This record gives structure tokens, C-alpha cells and sequence, in this order.
């Protein structure tokens, strides 16, 4: 059973999570537009848009705004790519504005390595197989965003105090909405680490793209520190 | 450094 002081948290987070959707104008390009250059450019347009979503979400995460201004940036930079993996996963696993088939085909043909694309979809399947709830997507995202063990975090203790309550709620739901299998809570947290493997790759990939004269936006150059 | 994320965090 969930407490009323926990109950306020979940509603707040689910409310924050639902309070931002991706513009049709951007997602319409998955349908309408033509090339490997185009497919890449579209993905870039959604990456940029999702950084803003993430920021607006993160601001509404309870207790975030009190954190050290220099820690707040570190938490966003270190978590961006991961949150984007989850959002895509949610879309492909659940969507009307997703266009699963088209979008997948565009991703596949963007001049991006299979070394990276192959595991990406292996991940999407597996996280879809978990038959994950919109609460479980929304809470895991916050948890990821507020991961204390990011690089360049000054005051790691202060993050843990914000993260742990969100884990404690999640463990409650894994027993409530998933009583048969108790390992369900630990299946969710296995992702947190698999999602971390994709960070490591992403920096290597990012270089690959840069040297191929790939152009990115001022917000993505900032979030990933492109010179 | 990081003018934009700040701007977005303070809007
Ligand atoms: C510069 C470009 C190529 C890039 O650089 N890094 C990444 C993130 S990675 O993990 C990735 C790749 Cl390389 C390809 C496809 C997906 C992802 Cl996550 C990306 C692409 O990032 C994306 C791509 C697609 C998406 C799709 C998002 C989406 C879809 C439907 C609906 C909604 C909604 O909010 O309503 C959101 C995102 Cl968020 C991020």
C-alpha cells in the first residue's frame, strides 16, 4: 500500500510527465519527407525538441531546483541520451504520433552504424517485453535523470535524497501491480545499467558523426559538449 | 559556459 505522502509524488510526476508532447509538425516529417541525410536531420530535430521536454520535466521534479546550479547542469548532461532512449522505447512499445514502421526505417537508414543501431532495437524489444506501464516509464525516467553517480557531480549525497524516494515508490508498485514476479522491480533497474552502456557508445558515435561533417543544434552541442 | 540550459531552466 502507498502512503498519501508518496501518493502526492506519483500524481505530481505523472502529471509532469503528461504535461509535454512532441509537436506534430516535427513528427509529421517521419511521414511526409523524403535520403540518409534527411532521416538523420529529422532525428536531430527530435533530439533537440526532447532536450526541452526533459528540462521542463526536470524543473518539475520535486527538490531539483534547490540543487547546486552547477550540479543541475551535470544531471541534465549525463542523463539526456538515456532519457531519449526511454522515450523512444515507450513510443515504439506503446503510439499514434510514433509511426513505428516509418520511424524505424528512417532510423535504420540514417548513416548510423549497425554496431549501435542493432543493440538499440534489441534494447527496445526487451524493454517492451517487460510490458512496462506509463508509471514505470515515467518514474524510471526521473530516477535516471536524478542519478547521483554522474560525472562532475559535486554534492552526490543531495541527489540520493531526491532519487531514493522514487525508487521506494517503484518497488511498491512492482509488488502491487506485479505480485506474481517480485524480480520485476530488479528487471526495471537492469535497464538503468544497460541504458548506461549506450552513453559510453554515444560519445564514440557522436565523434563518428562529427568527422562526417554532421551538423547539430546549439542545444545538443551544449548538452553533449560539442566544440 | 552553458548559457542555453540555464536560460531554459530559468524561463
Ligand atoms: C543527432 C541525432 C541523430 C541523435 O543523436 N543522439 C540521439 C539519441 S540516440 O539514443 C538515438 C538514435 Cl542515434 C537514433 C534513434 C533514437 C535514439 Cl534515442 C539522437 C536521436 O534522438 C532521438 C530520436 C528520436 C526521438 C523520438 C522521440 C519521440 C517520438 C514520438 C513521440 C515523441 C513525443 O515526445 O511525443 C517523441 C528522440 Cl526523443 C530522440
Amino acid at each position: 500500500g502507498s502512503t498519501p505522502d508518496q501518493q502526492t509524488l506519483l500524481h505530481f510526476i505523472m502529471d509532469s510527465y503528461n504535461k509535454q508532447r512532441m509537436p506534430q509538425e516535427i513528427t509529421n516529417k517521419i511521414l511526409k519527407e523524403e535520403s540518409a541525410e534527411e532521416n538523420f536531420l529529422i532525428l536531430t530535430e527530435m533530439a533537440t525538441n526532447h532536450v526541452q521536454v526533459l528540462v521542463e520535466f526536470t524543473k518539475k521534479l520535486p527538490g531539483f531546483q534547490t540543487l547546486d546550479h552547477e550540479d543541475q547542469i551535470a544531471l541534465l548532461k549525463g542523463s539526456a541520451v538515456e532519457a531519449m532512449f526511454l522515450r523512444s522505447a515507450e513510443i515504439f512499445n506503446k503510439l499514434p504520433s510514433g509511426h513505428s514502421d516509418l520511424l524505424e526505417e528512417r532510423i535504420r537508414n540514417s548513416g548510423i552504424s549497425d554496431e549501435y543501431i542493432t543493440p538499440m532495437f534489441s534494447f527496445y524489444k526487451s524493454i517492451g517485453e517487460l510490458k512496462m506501464t506509463q508509471e514505470e516509464y515515467a518514474l524510471l525516467t526521473a530516477i535516471v535523470i536524478l542519478s547521483p553517480d554522474r560525472q562532475y557531480i559535486k554534492d552526490r549525497e543531495a541527489v540520493e535524497k531526491l532519487q531514493e524516494p522514487l525508487l521506494d515508490v517503484l518497488q511498491k508498485l512492482c509488488k502491487i501491480h506485479q505480485p506474481e514476479n517480485p524480480q520485476h522491480f530488479a528487471e526495471l533497474l537492469g535497464r538503468l545499467t544497460e541504458l548506461r552502456t549506450f552513453n559510453h557508445h554515444h560519445a564514440e558515435m557522436l565523434m563518428s558523426w562529427r568527422v562526417n561533417d554532421h551538423k547539430f543544434t546549439p542545444l545538443l552541442e551544449e548538452i553533449w559538449d560539442v566544440q | 559556459a552553458h548559457q542555453l540550459l540555464r536560460y531554459l531552466l530559468d524561463a
